């Protein structure tokens, strides 16, 4: 395993190099939008982002050491959390707004169905990132933590437990990396531990948002007005709501 | 399985 | 304005939280191992309802909680109640691999979850969390810290400074316990991360459980207390 | 009117 042999600096570099691109939406400020078409735009964007996410996951240290089945599972569990934290990160410097794309910056007024509650949570998370002055180096660590951690407890044999053991080792490495970054930023030991806790507690809120979003997405499918892409439908069904 | 395939190529 | 909670020492914090611990309650004494969805969910709902009353009195004893306005206290508990019930269950179950100790006289396994539609998935998640805690050798002092973190953290972003200062205090307290337990520096931050990451899974279980409870509500088979109904309704 | 309100005060 090359993953467990990386230094904190190499881990940061590896994660930064693997960052996906910021995609554009089909939004047109001159075109009228319904709640349905607005959600059509976001669905379209998410679908495209998912493809880049899959190829990003392959570049997260340790991830390809896992079996195809385990990779599939982790992504099925973490996909919406990962999209959401990315959205929150992009929006950090736009108080009151969510930057879905460089050409699509929304406020809560453009939430109008049930998406409005979710927008509010996302906005609060961005506000929280801003309060903390979240750094890019810390963001990439957090994103990789989500990928590896979210599905780790919902996976057979004593052998199949070794797979889980490897993940925990990589997770520990990312913790080390976070601490390393804070130490470099001049934080005291007490401050390092406090900030690490603060960052990890955010992941609980991201899980919550993902769960709420997953339910709204399911209701959308059933209403059958906003067409979901095939990949999105399969990811959604993986959660069996 | 779309996700399964994309993870392969 | 200033909260007494911030002036406590690590040891004072630990003792206060240990002293605030609610009692382990019993289920009905009938020896008929529940196999129906009705008797199953009836016993669990009855137990949950009684546990909730103790939880509300426990929360008032968590340092810093009573400093919040009543409305803030209500918000935190409405958001955290099921997470708190679940981590408690998991903790009680830790020394009973493969079993969920809902009460000393109600020890269930996954097969019994099979009788209630949608419950086996939740049981399996709970059992996995229990195993994880056992393999980590979770201590009671760490447990009470984690439970208080849930109370303060889960609803904090749906509203702050006071709450975050208290959360920092509890973090200090966890590290204090780990240093007292002889862990090295690297072991301290690694363990802190491992424990806090489990809170993500606990949140996940609560969300799934809340959905299950809502369906149980619309099925209208098992009566729910007004209290449990109001706690559930808070999650829209 | 919530019961929780009453319990938190009791
Ligand atoms: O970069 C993102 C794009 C879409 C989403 C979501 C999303 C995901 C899938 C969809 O079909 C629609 C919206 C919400 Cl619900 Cl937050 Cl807008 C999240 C992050
Ligand atoms: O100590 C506990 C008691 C009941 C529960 C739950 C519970 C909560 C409320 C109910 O009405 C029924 C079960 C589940 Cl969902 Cl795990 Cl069975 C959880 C922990």
């Amino acid at each position: 395993s090359l993953a467990l042999s990386l230094t904190a600096d190499q881990m940061v570099s590896a994660l930064l190099d693997a960052e996906p691109p910021i995609l554009y939406s089909e939004y047109d400020p001159t075109r009228p939008f319904s709640e349905a078409s607005m959600m059509g735009l976001l669905t379209n964007l998410a679908d495209r982002e998912l493809v880049h996410m899959i190829n990003w996951a392959k570049r997260v240290p340790g991830f390809v050491d896992l079996t195809l089945h385990d990779q599939v599972h982790l992504l099925e569990c973490a996909w919406l959390e990962i999209l959401m934290i990315g959205l929150v990160w992009r929006s950090m410097e736009h108080p009151g707004k969510l930057l879905f794309a460089p050409n699509l910056l929304l406020d809560r007024n453009q939430g109008k169905e049930g998406m409005v509650e979710i927008f509010d949570m996302l906005l609060a998370t961005s506000s929280r990132f801003r309060m903390m002055n979240l750094q890019g180096e810390e963001f990439v660590c957090l994103k990789s933590i989500i990928l590896l951690n979210s599905g780790v407890y919902t996976f057979s044999t004593l052998k199949s437990l070794e797979e889980k053991d490897h993940i925990h080792r990589v997770l520990d490495k990312i913790t080390d990396t976070l601490i390393h970054l804070m130490a470099k930023a001049g934080l005291t030991l007490q401050q390092q531990h406090q900030r690490l806790a603060q960052l990890l507690l955010i992941l609980s809120h991201i899980r919550h948002m993902s769960n709420k979003g997953m339910e709204h997405l399911y209701s959308m499918k059933c209403k059958n007005v906003v067409p979901l892409s095939d990949l999105l439908l399969e990811m959604l069904d993986a959660h069996r709501l | 399985k779309i996700l399964h395939r994309l993870l392969q190529e």
